[PDB]
């Protein structure tokens, strides 16, 4: 049955490629089918169980091609809790929006581009299903060649250096992640997201293991020593690469610090949270300050994403239920509101004028009133202006970080000010003034751009008016990672 | 414990081995070259090689043994300080201050990462996972390095971590109970 | 059955004309295929790591060495397909990829000498087989004698192989002068404690290892690999590597050696940063072999390293084979053919390869990302299982040097990609003649192995568990 | 062991610092093989066995075959360049 | 005599589609300024102002808030407190 | 911060300084055998140097391991610079 579904489906695909040159209609169709499938899975999800509900094993020895019903299991496990399914819902409603986001600008070799974008989306979808450390790690770096090819073939003038940096920095942190994963797999002889809180390592073996995982998380939720590939890989990517990156990869490393570190490095983690607070306060302040002198326009939103991830990390590392919940709300709400900003700068503003320097853009209200409406609504939604989901995440993460250490909570609370300075400094320059003498007047915002914007604004407003709507997934996982004896 | 180092004589021995290594490398550069070269161009057209060898040898072993005698314990920090001194000597041939500082800090970081892994190219035998007790403890004992248990002693948690943040010598539940 | 082929073959080749050489190679190709298919059931001999010694403790046959001979036969089937099949039917590729009359003779004699090293138990079998394969590489290098570079390379390889063979002979007779013995089966766990065999056994391993291309003495081999023609160098890069390393991994005489660790650190360093600013594709391609031989010098320090070794061997062999075959295929699309023996030299000559045969670039990208060690591909599990043996056994500085070396080596691997996915002005639209069905199927098989070979990891570990334990 | 060691060492250093022609390199290679023979046959006599004599009679034949192979290699080096340089190949 | 084949038919590459008319007048001064700022690092050099900034923001400020963060870990509880009650522990 | 720290000194420890370090180290190890007109004398003297030098190193190295670390640091310095 299940094989006949697939070679029906492969024949479906071959015939519509034979009769239609493009793929994008079928990729949109498969994306929305994947949406409906994940929401049917959410209907059948048991919230009253802490355990992993929809389990499957791939590449077992008794059945290498397909599912596994065995006494012995050495393949790759997959399955979800509420924590996984939160990010799966966030991922699956963003994949059609990034396929839709480049519906007209990619002209030359379209089918390659849409295949790469859908492939990256599928890899990141399967990242949240994984249940081994090696099964997490394999999909965790399957993205990188596709990102390299996507950034190198499509982009601006400088897409060679950006493609190199997205392979280089990510690979360089993630190799030390592999070091710690190998040490875990030779001590425990098991890599598993199920059993791994039962095993207790020695304190100085834990403090050796924890370093390599935290270095990779410092590279990928980019904290201050290496926060540095991120503005260039944003500022020189195509549109769906930027959107998928800043909506999903950074939140994937935010998911990895919960899933991989907090269960079997508890006694290490307590010894190291002051160092994490040094690094996260120091990547809030110094990056939020370095945004004030920026000549380019996508680079400002890249540095914004740094500062918001720095707020979220002191939520997960807070040893508080409030901080864990607020970091999850911040990750999901940021994954909504930031790709809308990258669409504002890269889609409505780079398709029309093909330059990204700030000095050309002035007085956009008088020819584009509803674009300007979007720009100011998204600016305030990005700041931490409430009823938005960004303030719920920032408020609960700042509260957890105040519980764990009140002085670094006191100096971390100024991120409310620092995040608003550069954002409103950009927004009043874009909206205010006489219309630019460099810009000739173009079209106002189109139906598909307004469609993407309206979806990404409603989904922040619903979380911002009621953050309880996703507590039913998280109330286990908010208690799961707390170590208060 | 530890016993104090012979900074005097280890530094003399290091100056001897650096002098010999400079002799050998200057002879090697003499033999592997072009042009009019004779027997006493070994120390004129050497490129300053004996200075490199002896200066690095004196600097590293002096700073290593001095830092281990000043700190009165032996770990990888002494390799950090001695590599910083070696990077100072190797960076002074660069007559430039920022490159000098770069040589100092980066050679000290590389040598400290070297000395923290054991300061050995090869392996240690009994420290290996292959030649150590591993797996579960089979009954309750002092859990060694490379070993796994199911539950840890809470007294070890209080002594190693602290009595502060969320961590206490008795859980919050039974500290607050009705009788 | 190699002996049969040599005995039959030189008889048959002396009577053929030069018009028949290519067809002769086709015959031998199919012959070796039916030695794989019809005769591999001998794996049933080696249950539970049962080991035989043959010819009076002269040869040793276990399942490790059975896997190595299967690997060498598979690679010889690929290489002999590359000689015996035309790329295109042009008057171009006939004057470029042309076999000599005595090429397949020297191929099979070299495969014989390479098998009698891995299957070897005593030191004179080791010696005689080392010189058999060394004279064969001398003559395979010198057989395209209408070439200045290949003649100079054969002379250089003669002298540098002669020194390092006399060093092996000195180490063997030096071992004999302290032990009236030839076996390392003589050693048996107690003699090593009460006898200083360190200097002997390490000098033996070093004289064996400098022929691979380990780091102080690497440049002469890089020059031989750049000077030989493009079909010869895919064979002489692979076969001494896998034969000599499969000897030195099976015999554990340099366990926890300080000298081998120094030279492994130095090999990983000088191969990674050595091939960075290099503009010739075989140079670029040979420093990759230098680093990937460093990763084996690491396993020489190990006890019980047979999984990590054999996995990373067939990994490197498939990846090596495929990346040379892809740049064989890119010769059709370059705007400039020099140098009849070595028609593509500079790596910028493959610059617009995505706009002419984009699936060749898909091929190329797959094998280059497997060289880097990207997790969906087969090179990742090789590097992973090497790390699982390095960290298990206490080599902590070696681990970080391995990681930094792989990160530095990723630069010049991706430089191939960076060149090939680029804009080109005059692109192909319509070409009349086709690439060989027989020979492009081999490249596609080698890719499908690399991409979808992670599927069978657990099957392979279970079959490993039974036949080696 | 003295005569074989010193002929091997002096033969090796005469090979290494050869800058004058190419056939000095060949004959220094052959004298290296002679020194290896000397050391081994002395050890066979001192240990009262043939097995060093076995390896010595095999390495005689291998030295001969390497001389034949390598001198044909020099002839093919000479085919296209009717001169052999003094500094080397 | 080594020329790639007679049967190639190679021709020029086009991107394809519509040439959008120019919506933006380039500024040479703004483009040169922004190209100068984007690639600022390849002309960056160490000076005294650079050294002041590097030591102040990379070593001095991390050491300062490091001292503050390690001195004050288990100091403060403010959860349920009253008048005359300590809010620190040590 | 945006010029002297983020684009200035975090790139000297990052992609801008590593490119220059690797450029210099690769140039030095490629010019390691640039000198002589001869291939053969060059490589056969190179074989002599190492089987001398390694033996000298282990002669140092079983006496004391501290006095051989700066020897190897200096060998890396003259090899890569
Ligand atoms: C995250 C990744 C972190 C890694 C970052 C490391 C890369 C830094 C790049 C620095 C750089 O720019 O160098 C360029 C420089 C390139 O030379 P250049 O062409 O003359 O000029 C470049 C600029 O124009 C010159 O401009 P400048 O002078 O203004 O720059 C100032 C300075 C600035 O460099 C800095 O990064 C300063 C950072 C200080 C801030 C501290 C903040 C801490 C928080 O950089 C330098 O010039 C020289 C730095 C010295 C290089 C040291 C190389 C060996 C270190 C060991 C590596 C292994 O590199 C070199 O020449 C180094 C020599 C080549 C390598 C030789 C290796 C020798 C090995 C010695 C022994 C090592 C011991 C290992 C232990 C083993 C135990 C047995
Ligand atoms: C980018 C990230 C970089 C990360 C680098 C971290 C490397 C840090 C290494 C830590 C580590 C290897 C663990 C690595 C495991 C996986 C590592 C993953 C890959 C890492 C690549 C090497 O530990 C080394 O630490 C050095 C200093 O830290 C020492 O230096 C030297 O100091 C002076 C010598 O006397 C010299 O005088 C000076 O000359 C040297 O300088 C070394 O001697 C020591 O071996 C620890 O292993 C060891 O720890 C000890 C103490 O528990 C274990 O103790 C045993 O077990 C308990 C009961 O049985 C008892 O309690 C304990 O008493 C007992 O003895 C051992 O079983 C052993 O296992
Ligand atoms: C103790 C440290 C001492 C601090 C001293 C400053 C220091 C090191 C900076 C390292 C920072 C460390 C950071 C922390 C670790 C990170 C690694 C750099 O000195 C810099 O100081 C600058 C500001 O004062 C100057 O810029 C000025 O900008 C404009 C006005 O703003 C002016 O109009 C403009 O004319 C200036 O160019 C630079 O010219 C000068 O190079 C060392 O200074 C000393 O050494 C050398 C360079 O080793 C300096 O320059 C060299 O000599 C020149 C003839 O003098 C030659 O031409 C040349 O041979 C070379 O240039 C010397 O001068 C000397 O001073
Ligand atoms: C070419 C053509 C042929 C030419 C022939 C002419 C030359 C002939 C001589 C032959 C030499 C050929 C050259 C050989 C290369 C050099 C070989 C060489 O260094 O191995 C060293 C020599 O270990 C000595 O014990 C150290 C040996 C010390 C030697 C002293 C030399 C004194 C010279 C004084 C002047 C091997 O230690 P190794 O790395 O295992 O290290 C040991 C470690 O030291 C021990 O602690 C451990 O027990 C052990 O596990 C291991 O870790
Ligand atoms: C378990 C361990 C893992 C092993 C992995 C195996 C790797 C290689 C296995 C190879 C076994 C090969 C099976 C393939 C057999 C099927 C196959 O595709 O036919 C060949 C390739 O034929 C090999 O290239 C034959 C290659 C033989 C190589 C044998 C190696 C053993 C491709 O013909 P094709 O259709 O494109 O093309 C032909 C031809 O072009 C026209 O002239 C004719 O009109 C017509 O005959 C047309 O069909
Ligand atoms: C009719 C068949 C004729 C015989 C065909 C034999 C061809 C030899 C080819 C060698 C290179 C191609 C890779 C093939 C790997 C085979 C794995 C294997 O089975 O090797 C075993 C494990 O290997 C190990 O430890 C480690 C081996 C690592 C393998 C890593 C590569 C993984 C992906 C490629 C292999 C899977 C491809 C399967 C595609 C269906 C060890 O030796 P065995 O005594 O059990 O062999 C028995 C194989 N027989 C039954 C076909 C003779
Ligand atoms: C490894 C190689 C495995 C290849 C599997 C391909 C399966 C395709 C099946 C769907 C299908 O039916 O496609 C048929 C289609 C026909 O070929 P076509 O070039 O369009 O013929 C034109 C004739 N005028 O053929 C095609 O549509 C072309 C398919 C090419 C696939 C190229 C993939 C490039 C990399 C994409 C991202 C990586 C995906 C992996 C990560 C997820
Ligand atoms: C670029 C490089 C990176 C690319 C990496 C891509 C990774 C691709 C991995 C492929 C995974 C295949 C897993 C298939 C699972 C399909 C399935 O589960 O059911 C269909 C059938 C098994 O039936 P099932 O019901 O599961 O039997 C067990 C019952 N307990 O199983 C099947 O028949 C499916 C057969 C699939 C054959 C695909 C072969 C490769 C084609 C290309
Ligand atoms: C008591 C006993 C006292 C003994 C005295 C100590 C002796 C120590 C041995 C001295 C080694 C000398 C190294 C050497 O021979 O000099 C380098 C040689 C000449 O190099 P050069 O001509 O200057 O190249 C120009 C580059 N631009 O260049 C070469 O080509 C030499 C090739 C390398 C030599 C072997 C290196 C062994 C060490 C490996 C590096 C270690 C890495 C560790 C990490
Ligand atoms: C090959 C190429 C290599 C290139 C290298 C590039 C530079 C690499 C990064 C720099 C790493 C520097 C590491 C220095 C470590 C020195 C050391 O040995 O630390 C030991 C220390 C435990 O020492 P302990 O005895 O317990 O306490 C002493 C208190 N005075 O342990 C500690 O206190 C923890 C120290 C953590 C340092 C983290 C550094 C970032 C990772």
């Amino acid at each position: 049955f299940l094989t006949s579904i697939l070679l029906s489906s492969l024949y479906l695909f071959n015939r519509i490629l034979a009769w239609q040159g493009n793929v994008k209609h079928f990729y949109l169709f498969a994306s929305n089918l994947l949406l409906l499938f994940i929401v049917v899975l959410y209907i059948n999800f048991n919230t009253f169980s802490n355990s992993f509900q929809f389990n499957f094993e791939l590449f077992n020895s008794l059945n290498p091609f397909g599912l596994s019903n065995s006494d012995i299991s050495n393949g790759l496990l997959f399955g979800i809790d509420g924590l996984s399914l939160t990010f799966i819902l966030l991922t699956v409603l963003l994949i059609p929006l990034t396929l839709l986001g480049n519906w007209y600008n990619i002209n030359f070799n379209s089918n390659l581009y849409y295949t790469l974008v859908l492939a990256i989306g599928l890899v990141i979808l399967l990242n949240f299903w994984a249940l081994d450390y090696i099964s997490f790690y394999i999909l965790f770096e399957a993205t990188l060649p596709l990102l390299f090819i996507l950034i190198h073939i499509y982009g601006s003038s400088d897409s060679e250096r950006a493609s190199f940096y997205v392979l280089m920095f990510t690979l360089s942190g993630s190799l030390f992640m592999l070091l710690s994963i190998v040490v875990i797999s030779i001590v425990l002889n098991t890599t598993n997201f199920i059993n791994h809180n039962l095993f207790v390592l020695s304190l100085d073996l834990q403090t050796i293991i924890w370093l390599g995982l935290f270095i990779a998380i410092m590279v990928k939720t980019p904290l201050f020593p290496i926060h540095v590939w991120l503005p260039v890989v944003h500022s020189e990517s195509p549109l769906a690469g930027s959107m998928i990156l800043a909506g999903l990869i950074l939140k994937l490393a935010l998911y990895a610090i919960l899933r991989l570190l907090l269960p079997l490095l508890c006694e290490a983690q307590i010894l190291y949270t002051p160092m994490i607070y040094i690094i996260s306060l120091l990547t809030i302040i110094l990056t939020s300050l370095a945004t004030l002198r920026q000549i380019d326009l996508k680079v400002i939103i890249a540095y914004s994403s740094i500062s918001h991830m720095g707020i979220a990390i002191l939520g997960v590392c807070s040893n508080t239920s409030l901080g864990i919940y607020g970091s999850i709300v911040l990750g999901v709400a940021h994954g909504f509101v930031s790709p809308a900003l990258f669409l504002i700068v890269g889609g409505i503003l780079y398709d029309r004028y093909h330059i990204r320097i700030v000095n050309y853009y002035k007085g956009l209200t008088t020819y584009m009133p509803q674009l300007a409406t979007y720009i100011i609504i998204l600016s305030f939604a990005n700041i931490g202006t409430p009823l938005t989901g960004n303030f719920t995440g920032e408020f609960l993460s700042l509260q957890g970080g105040f519980i764990r250490n009140p002085i670094i909570g006191g100096i971390s609370c100024i991120s409310v000010l620092l995040a608003a300075i550069y954002q409103l400094k950009l927004t009043n320059k874009l909206t205010g003034g006489i219309s630019s003498i460099y810009m000739h007047r173009t079209n106002d915002v189109t139906i598909r751009e307004k469609f993407i914007m309206n979806i990404l604004i409603i989904s922040t407003l619903i979380i911002g008016i009621c953050p309880q709507i996703m507590y039913n997934l998280l109330y286990w996982t908010v208690n799961n990672y707390i170590y208060i004896i | 414990h530890f016993h104090p180092y012979n900074t005097l004589g280890l530094a003399t021995q290091s100056a001897m081995v650096g002098l010999g290594a400079g002799v050998v490398a200057a002879a090697a550069r003499n033999s592997l070259a072009t042009g009019p070269r004779n027997i006493l161009t070994t120390f004129s057209k050497s490129g300053g090689v004996v200075t490199i060898f002896t200066g690095a040898s004196i600097a590293y072993v002096f700073t290593y043994c001095s830092a281990a005698n000043l700190r009165e314990r032996k770990d990888g920090w002494n390799h950090m300080w001695a590599g910083a001194a070696t990077g100072a000597v190797l960076g002074a041939r660069t007559k430039l201050v920022p490159a000098f500082i770069g040589w100092t800090v980066l050679c000290g970081a590389a040598c400290g990462l070297f000395g923290w892994t054991g300061a050995r190219f090869n392996a240690d035998r009994k420290a290996s996972l292959e030649q150590s007790p591993k797996g579960f403890v089979q009954e309750d004992a002092h859990q060694t390095f490379w070993e796994v248990v199911h539950r840890r002693p809470l007294s070890l948690t209080v002594e190693q971590l602290g009595e502060g943040r969320g961590i206490n010598a008795v859980p919050i539940a039974t500290a607050t109970e009705a009788p | 059955m190699l002996i049969l082929a040599i005995i039959s073959l030189i008889t048959f080749v002396s009577m053929s004309k030069l018009s028949d050489n290519r067809a002769i190679i086709r015959l031998i190709n199919i012959y070796l295929i039916l030695v794989l298919v019809l005769d591999s059931f001998l794996y049933l001999l080696f249950l539970n790591n049962q080991t035989y010694t043959v010819m009076g403790e002269l040869l040793i046959f276990n399942s490790f060495t059975f896997y190595i001979d299967m690997l060498i036969y598979f690679i010889m089937i690929v290489i002999s397909s590359l000689y015996g099949y035309n790329l295109y039917n042009n008057n171009l590729y006939k004057t470029l990829f042309e076999p000599k009359k005595e090429l397949i003779i020297l191929f099979l004699i070299n495969i014989l000498g390479a098998l009698l090293i891995v299957h070897s138990n005593d030191f004179i079998t080791l010696f005689v087989a080392i010189e058999l394969q060394s004279y064969s590489i001398y003559l395979i290098t010198a057989i395209y004698n209408s070439s200045y570079k290949a003649s100079k390379a054969s002379m250089l390889y003669f002298f540098m192989g002669g020194i390092l063979s006399i060093l092996i002979a000195y180490s063997i007779n030096t071992y004999y002068s302290v032990l009236n013995s030839y076996t390392l089966h003589s050693l048996d766990s107690l003699i090593i404690n009460t006898l200083d065999l360190n200097l002997i056994l390490i000098a033996l391993s070093l004289g064996l290892l400098f022929k691979i291309g380990i780091a102080p003495l690497h440049k002469w081999l890089i020059s031989i690999y750049e000077n030989t023609p493009i079909l010869i160098t895919i064979y002489i890069s692979l076969i001494p590597k896998i034969s000599i390393l499969s000897y030195l991994v099976l015999s554990n005489i340099s366990i926890n050696s300080l000298v081998i660790s120094i030279l492994a650190i130095l090999t990983l360093l000088v191969g990674s940063v050595g091939g960075l600013l290099q503009i010739k594709i075989k140079r670029l391609l040979a420093f990759s072999g230098l680093t990937n031989a460093g990763y084996m010098m690491l396993l020489l320090l190990l006890n019980n390293n047979e999984f990590s070794y054999l996995y990373y061997i067939t990994q490197y062999s498939i990846s090596h084979l495929a990346i040379f075959m892809i740049i064989i295929f890119s010769i059709y699309y370059i705007n400039y053919i020099n140098n009849q023996y070595n028609p593509i030299i500079y790596v910028n000559q493959l610059k617009g390869l995505i706009h002419d045969n984009a699936y060749l670039v898909l091929s190329m990208a797959i094998v280059v990302f497997s060289f880097i060690g990207i997790p969906p591909l087969l090179g990742f599990f090789g590097k992973l299982n090497i790390l699982m043996s390095i960290l298990n056994n206490g080599y902590y500085f070696i681990s970080i040097v391995l990681i930094v070396a792989s990160l530095i080596s990723a630069l010049y691997y991706l430089y191939l990609l960076n060149v090939s996915i680029q804009d080109k002005n005059n692109i192909l639209i319509n070409s009349n003649e086709t690439v060989s069905s027989v020979l492009s199927y081999i490249l596609s098989s080698l890719i499908i192995l690399i991409t979808f070979g992670f599927i069978y990891n657990s099957l392979i570990i279970d079959i490993f568990n039974v036949y080696f334990n | 062991m003295f005569i074989g060691t010193i002929i091997l060492v002096l033969s090796f250093l005469g090979f290494v610092f050869n800058r004058r022609n190419i056939i000095l390199a060949f004959i220094c290679l052959e004298t290296m093989l002679l020194g290896i023979n000397l050391i081994l046959l002395r050890n066979s006599v001192l240990f009262d066995d043939i097995s060093g004599s076995l390896f010595a009679i095999v390495i005689i034949i291998l030295a001969g075959v390497e001389s034949a192979i390598g001198l044909s290699l020099l002839v093919s080096y000479y085919r296209l360049r009717g001169v052999i340089n003094s500094y080397g190949i | 005599e080594l020329k790639p084949s007679s049967a190639i038919q190679r021709g020029p590459l086009n991107k394809g589609g519509w040439d959008a008319p120019h919506a933006l007048h380039n500024d040479g001064a703004i483009d040169r300024y922004a190209h100068w700022r984007t690639f600022y690092q390849e002309r960056f050099k160490y000076t005294r102002a650079t050294g002041k900034s590097t030591l102040i923001f990379l070593v001095a400020f991390p050491a300062l808030i490091g001292y503050v963060a390690y001195q004050s870990e288990g100091l403060f509880e403010f959860a349920g407190k009253r008048r005359g009650e300590s809010v620190t522990t040590r | 911060i945006a010029h002297h720290v983020d684009k200035g000194s975090l790139y000297r420890l990052g992609p801008v300084g590593i490119n220059r370090l690797l450029n210099k180290a690769s140039y030095n190890v490629i010019n390691l055998s640039s000198n002589t007109r001869s291939s053969l004398s060059m490589n056969s003297m190179l074989i002599l140097i190492t089987i001398v030098s390694l033996l000298l190193l282990v002669l140092v190295m079983n006496v004391n391991f501290i006095i051989v670390i700066p020897v190897l640091i200096s060998i890396l310095y003259i090899l890569f610079s």
